[PDB]
């Protein structure tokens, strides 16, 4: 049945619809939750580093394609790093070619396409993470979600993986607030960090368990963990 | 038998492929989307869903320029056309380089077509999820088509893909004989923006921006830009009147 | 095992139901159409349907001007329709830009003809569910019908007609060929040749056409092409005249 | 065993199997006292309940019997144990070490199996090795 | 072309394929190898399905692949054939490159990979042939057995047998054979290994095909004579009781 | 303690009874919270007992 | 039947999850990371008399500041392994130094999804995932000693202990028990070697086992038989008193 129209990329639902896709859709969700947020000054990522045990590290969910850009993920790692280390190509690519950062816009249309491919041809796959990516860039600083079905968005702020409604429904009711705190990383982070702490369910953020990045206008992609999330913790 | 309707390049019994069919699926479940050809150009308009607050205004932009004479917009997954549309992209400038000239609409056009039609060619081979809205003006005149994942496109006065289609059709066939004459674009401007909302009212439910665009040989000069600012807050408040 | 209609393999039969669904696709587009070779000329007529008026009209044509000399009609869905033509348009030049000469209408036909039957022979290539004619008049053969099928099948004709109700103006001509008894339509002026079809067009379809109706070209000497509205008209007018 | 939901009525004597699945549907909806009577349904599958079954008012949780696992094999077994005679010196928890997660009645594979081992090794007190072949043997000796 | 992978991770995590690749090396016949202390003995039997064979154009089981290194294996006898000349073609290569033949490991190791291909590799199956390796390295008079398998693994053995019946043989030989004292000469081993045939071969003598080879590319292959010295020889120690 | 919105927003899409599980959870999770009163975190465990 | 890299409803690679199965059939294999070192211990496994435990080797060095073993199909390491080694020696052959064993570690876990037939957005050319997962150990400057499970995910971490293959599961616990910050080398040495020994099937001994250290010192180094019998005989003793 879906067996007939999901194992294929390649192959609509009857209503034309890709369960591969859909599936990819669900390892996000699946994925660890994170969070990002942007003023027009600064773009924030918070991220919930899972480990496997206390024994093991702590996943990371960031990731820093360039100074102007950085992004973080929800699903699976290793396709990100890729796309991030593709990227990363880009961002160098430009400023290599054009000496040009890459439009955190203009990075957005990449993978889109690209994951496109994933889509449209046979014997592949969709990749399986979608993306909070935090820019700054000379059209500011800018937070932009990806989709592994290619979708991609600027938002204010946002959050994935799990249960990131919880900070979503506060973020997106906490709207105005961050993106007008502005020269202001660390409300923009506690917004964020209490945006977490509403998709924050199993337990409180931790030393380990809470990441954060930031890139603005004079804060290139940085990103913060561990002590560096302990005072905001 | 059946599995005709799993692979793309399989004729069906009836010598169809209902991966295409599927794929008008996905296609008529794209946001409603239309486009205008009017007097000296074209006028593409799309209803842009708002999702939530956290969406930043105007940032999406569902449209894409090919050239700068050629205006683009679809109903289907965003990938599928922009995928498509760098495709397409790629050919102007590509035909620009070799024949130097910016290319004509309809030479643009069959060109995607048949790009597009060899994603029917092979049942691996996903034929896009988007039918187009696209066209512009060219060496003469305005031209303005919608393309199916099927590969069928065709001249279209006006055009409109997504959902609220059919709130537009009559719209479009309204204009169509309320203009037989013509229109301007603004007016085109004017008009869209109703019958967005109007298609949009299909989709009414949830909030939406509303993005158009146009070819005007007058105004754009031949090419292609979107409607912006205040003729466009004027063709929505013409249409967000007009709505009433 | 089943897959044998899927795809194109011999049935148990030795049989490519694809190929026979590509013929469904033929008809699909629900396109009646001829092609008569005149005295001097070869005319093809063919159901112009503007169903919409959101259509640009003028932008409907399954008639296709392959060359100087030749031009196709297509018989199924405009995808594939707009597909072979390309693809014919190619060996033209082609055939042409190495052979010095414009390519021979039957040729392109063989050539098409050999097309599908790869496609037919190579599975994952899906034939094309067009049927096509191409016609001009031969500066070897003059006035010249050639049909082709999704099957890579073709021939030549004393004339022909395409489309689901083929076979009725099939009958009407093969009637009148059989009346006439000569291969082509004796007539000076393709005028009377279109006059002549849109009659038995209208005949054997038992169905006036109007400009509108009619996708009507005509293959001359050196030069296949088709008429406007008007020249239809006329016809109409023309037509309307004998009768 | 009485049957879930099913077209099998068609056939003409399962309606009475119905009809007793209806009885006692009919019956147990209303007049069964739910909050100190206890109604509960063990089956092999959750899916196949009368769609009445399932019904709110009716059967409001609905469980998974949770496998023994490690542990609760080890004491699964531990009693298991108590009627042989077993080794203390080893541990269940031992065994339940070396044995994936099976049903609380093939636990005995494991125990009950070496009341032979007790007496195959001659060990009274079955040792380690003794289940542990017994979680060999019969796994080893099951291939199904 | 033909990419298609024919070696899955199965829902247990098995590649069925492999696990049939025994199957064909279970259906291959017999074939065993042991080390004498200063030696290596390779017993095979001779599949002795059909015969009217000449025997001599009938190839052997066990084959050289270097002066001092021949293998055996179970299997295809087709599957066989390509590793062999790669192998053989390898030592050559590696001769040639490294101004020496290979070791016996490195061989092995080298074959080991190419097995380990088709099973990670599409569009292949893997072979059908796992192999038992003899040979002593250049400089090196040690005995050198390596039993290898179409799942690339491979190890070293105080003696090993595969093919049909080889535990057989094994269980016969894994007393039959004592680390610490290894059947040194040749001889005893031959005939441990005799007596390991005689297990499966089930009384036969052209049937019987050993292959020993001693230090520095020293090497034998039996005459079913000698075998059946062994064979005779063996017989009387069993009829003595 | 209820706030069903976002009980509603994080449960999705429940034919009402998965509510009531969600719910009947609650109750239960409110002896299980050993309120008799049933709360947002009653109803957020009938959340948390796994509503997919 | 299905693609390999079709998604899972879950969003997971069925072959993954099933090369997951492989995973644990491995012998146990089992590493600590001490701040002396990263000691590291397997199951041999010895499947039969006639084999020579010595042939077998689940734990390999990539290079002195980086060893590793493997639990899983021990084919599939080969390549990972040279190809780890590759990069090593590759790095420090461009970068005259060591590679970040996690530098490393990261760069071999790419190797994972290299497996497919024609996939969408690269050519990735293997019939399937990999049979094995690994226990990455190293020394690394930076980090001082680390340790890794590297997995067939591609997605690994940086592991106290570690403990992977047949019964690493209740070794972890040990391990999760046992491991402390200020282990010694030794302890976690007999840790493990008890932990092996606990969890092993076969009665622990030199040839049944296997033992290695790396060493910021010395760098990845493997224990004789001997050396480990004798920590094995020290536990024994150590391992009886109460």
């Amino acid at each position: 049945f879906r067996n007939n129209y999901d194992g294929d990329t390649v192959t609509f639902s009857p209503t034309g619809r890709l369960f591969q896709v859909e599936y990819a859709l669900e390892a996000i969700k699946q994925g660890s939750v994170t969070v990002g947020l942007r003023s027009n000054t600064h773009a924030v990522l918070v991220a919930l580093k899972r480990n496997a045990d206390e024994l093991s590290s702590y996943q990371k969910k960031i990731i820093k394609c360039d100074e102007h850009m950085g992004l973080s993920l929800a699903g699976l790692a290793p396709d990100a790093r890729v796309l991030s280390n593709y990227l990363r190509q880009q961002c160098n690519y430009s400023s290599l070619v054009f000496n040009r950062k890459l439009a955190v816009e203009r990075a957005g249309h990449l993978l889109c396409d690209k994951a496109q491919k994933n889509t449209q041809s046979y014997g592949g796959r969709p990749y399986g993470v979608g993306l909070l990516i935090i820019g700054y860039d000379k059209s500011g600083a800018h937070l932009l979600e990806f989709q592994p079905s290619g979708n991609v968005t600027e938002l204010y702020g946002t959050a994935i993986g799990a249960r990131s409604q919880g900070a979503k429904t506060y973020l997106e009711r906490t709207l105005d607030t961050f993106i007008k705190i502005d020269g202001n990383p660390d409300e923009l982070i506690k917004a964020g960090v209490e945006a977490i702490s509403q998709s924050l369910r199993d337990e409180s953020l931790t030393v380990d368990n809470l990441s954060i990045a930031i890139v603005g206008k004079d804060t290139p992609f940085t990103i913060y963990d561990g002590e560096a999330v302990a005072k905001y913790i | 038998g059946t599995g005709y309707d799993l692979s793309n390049s399989v004729f069906s019994p009836d010598g169809r492929n209902f991966q295409v069919e599927y794929a008008v699926k996905a296609v008529e479940n794209g946001t409603t989307s239309i486009g205008i050809k009017c007097n000296d150009g074209v006028v593409f308009a799309v209803e842009k869903l708002i999702t939530s607050k956290l969406l930043v205004p105007q940032k999406n932009v569902k449209i894409q320029v090919v050239d700068r004479h050629i205006g683009c917009v679809y109903s289907g997954l965003i990938p599928d056309g922009r995928h498509l549309v760098n495709r397409g992209r790629e050919e102007a400038a590509s035909f620009k380089k070799l024949y130097k000239t910016p290319i004509p609409i309809p030479a643009f056009a069959d060109r995607l077509g048949q790009y597009v039609q060899a994603h029917t060619l092979y049942n691996s081979v996903r034929p896009f999820g988007v039918s187009t809205i696209f066209g512009g003006v060219d060496k003469n005149g305005a031209h303005l088509y919608m393309l199916e994942p099927s590969g069928s496109y065709w001249g279209y006065k006006g055009a409109a893909t997504g959902k609220g289609r059919q709130s537009a059709k009559a719209e479009l066939e309204k204009l169509v004989d309320h203009h037989p004459e013509g229109l301007s674009a603004r007016e085109a401007v004017k008009q869209a923006a109703k019958i967005i909302y109007l298609a949009h009212e299909d989709n009414k439910e949830k909030d939406f921006e509303l993005e158009i665009s146009w070819c005007s040989l007058s105004e754009t000069n031949g090419l292609h830009k979107f409607v912006k600012g205040d003729l466009l807050q004027e063709a929505i408040d013409f249409a967000q009147k007009e709505i009433n | 095992a089943g897959y044998d209609r899927h795809i194109t393999i011999f049935s148990p039969e030795g049989r490519l139901y694809q190929v026979e669904y590509a013929f469904k696709a033929t008809n699909q587009t629900n396109i009646n159409s001829l092609a008569v070779r005149g005295k001097d000329c070869t005319v093809v007529i063919s159901q112009k349907k503007v169903p919409d008026k959101l259509l640009d009209p003028t932008t409907v044509s399954y008639i296709f001007c392959i060359s100087r000399t030749i031009g196709m009609v297509v018989n199924g869905p405009i995808p594939d329709a707009r597909n072979a033509a390309l693809r014919a348009k190619a060996e033209a030049a082609e055939f042409r830009y190495k052979y010095g000469y414009d390519m021979p209408c039957d040729v392109l036909a063989k050539r098409m003809a050999n097309l599908s039957q790869i496609y037919t022979q190579r599975a994952y290539m899906r034939p094309l569910g067009v049927i096509l004619t191409f016609v001009s008049v031969d500066e070897e053969l003059g006035p010249s019908i050639y049909k082709t099928d999704p099957a890579g099948y073709y021939v030549g004709y004393k004339a022909t007609a395409t489309g689901p109700k083929q076979q009725e103006i099939t009958t009407n001509l093969e009637n009148h060929f059989k009346k006439s008894k000569i291969d082509h339509i004796n007539e000076e002026s393709w005028e009377k040749v279109v006059e002549f079809a849109i009659t038995h067009m209208i005949d054997a379809l038992g169905t006036e056409f109007s400009k509108n109706d009619l996708e009507v070209g005509v293959a001359t000497k050196d030069k296949f092409f088709t008429l406007s509205a008007e020249n239809i008209e006329e016809r109409l007018v023309a037509i309307a005249e004998q009768d | 065993a009485v049957g879930g939901a099913r077209f099998d009525d068609g056939a003409g004597g399962d309606n009475e199997v119905q009809r007793t699945m209806l009885e006692l549907i009919t019956q147990l909806d209303g007049f069964d006292p739910r909050g100190n009577i206890k109604v509960m349904f063990a089956t092999n599958r959750p899916n196949t309940l009368d769609p009445a079954l399932l019904r709110p008012g009716r059967i409001d949780r609905k469980v998974e019997f949770s496998l023994p696992d490690l542990e609760g094999r080890a004491n699964i077994f531990r009693i298991h144990s108590k009627s042989m005679s077993v080794e203390r010196g080893i541990r269940w928890e031992l065994i339940s070490r070396l044995c994936p997660n099976s049903t609380g009645a093939e636990l005995r594979s494991v125990c009950t199996e070496a009341g032979m081992f007790a007496i195959r090794a001659r060990r009274k007190v079955a040792t380690e090795k003794d289940f542990l072949k017994a979680v060999d043997k019969v796994i080893s000796g099951y291939k199904k | 072309g033909y990419d298609r992978a024919l070696s899955i991770f199965s829902p247990d995590g098995h590649i069925f394929q492999v696990e049939y690749a025994l199957e064909a090396v279970k259906r291959g016949t017999c074939a065993v190898g042991v080390k004498g202390k200063n030696c290596v003995v390779l017993g095979c039997e001779r599949r002795s399905t059909l015969k009217l064979q000449d025997t001599r154009i009938t190839p052997s089981k066990v084959s050289k692949i270097d002066s001092h290194v021949v293998l055996s294996f179970s299997g295809l006898n087709a599957d066989s054939r390509i590793l062999i000349e790669k192998a053989r073609v390898e030592a050559q290569s590696h001769r040639l490159t490294l101004e020496d033949p290979v070791t016996v490991e490195y061989l092995t190791r080298y074959v080991a990979g190419v097995q380990q291909r088709y099973t990670q590799s599409g569009g292949v199956r893997p072979f059908g042939v796992s192999t038992l390796i003899a040979g002593f390295d250049p400089r090196d008079d040690e005995p050198k057995l390596y039993q290898t398998e179409p799942s690339g693994i491979y190890s070293s053995w105080s003696a090993q047998t595969i093919g049909r019946n080889s535990k057989t043989v094994r269980e016969f030989l894994e007393k039959n054979y004592d680390r610490k004292e290894p059947p040194a000469t040749v001889e005893e081993c031959v005939k441990l290994t005799v007596r390991s045939l005689l297990e499966v071969v089930q009384t036969g003598a052209k049937n019987i095909e050993i292959t020993v080879v001693k230090p520095d590319s020293d090497i034998v292959a039996l005459s079913s004579e000698e075998i059946n010295q062994y064979v005779t020889q063996i017989e009387q120690e069993k009829q003595e009781q | 303690d209820i706030n069903w919105q976002e009980l509603a927003r994080s449960t999705d899409e429940f034919n009402g009874a998965q509510l009531k599980a969600v719910t009947v959870e609650a109750g239960m999770i409110a002896l299980r919270n050993g309120q008799s009163s049933v709360k947002h975190e009653d109803f957020v465990e009938g959340i948390s007992e796994v509503q997919a | 039947d299905r693609g390999v890299s079709t998604f899972s409803p879950e969003g997971r690679l069925f072959q993954v999850e099933y090369s997951l199965e492989a995973i644990k059939l491995g012998s146990t294999a089992i590493g600590i990371a001490t701040k002396e070192g990263v000691v590291l211990g397997v199951e041999k496994r010895a499947t039969s008399p006639l084999l020579e435990s010595d042939s077998i080797e689940k734990i390999v060095e990539i290079d002195r500041h980086i060893g590793c073993a493997m639990s899983g199909l021990t084919a599939d390491a080969r390549s990972m392994i040279e190809h780890a080694r590759t990069a090593a020696v590759t790095h420090n052959l461009y970068y005259d130094e060591d590679i970040n064993v996690e530098s490393l570690t990261q760069s071999v876990c790419d190797l994972a999804l290299r497996f497919g037939e024609g996939a969408s957005g690269e050519e990735r050319l293997m019939s399937r995932p990999f049979g094995v997962a690994l226990l990455i150990a190293g020394h690394d400057a930076d980090d001082g000693y680390q340790l890794f499970h590297a997995e067939p995910s591609g997605t690994f971490y940086r592991y106290n202990a570690k403990a992977i293959g047949s019964g690493s599961e209740g070794a972890q616990a040990e391990l999760l028990n046992e491991w402390h910050s200020s282990l010694t080398l030794k302890e976690a040495e007999l840790l493990v070697l008890k932990i092996l020994k606990q969890v092993m099937e076969e009665k622990l001994d030199e040839n049944n086992a296997q033992l290695s250290c790396i060493t910021k010192q010395d760098g990845f180094k493997i224990y004789d038989n001997e050396k480990t019998a004798e920590l094995i005989k020290e536990l024994k003793e150590k391992e009886a008193a109460e």
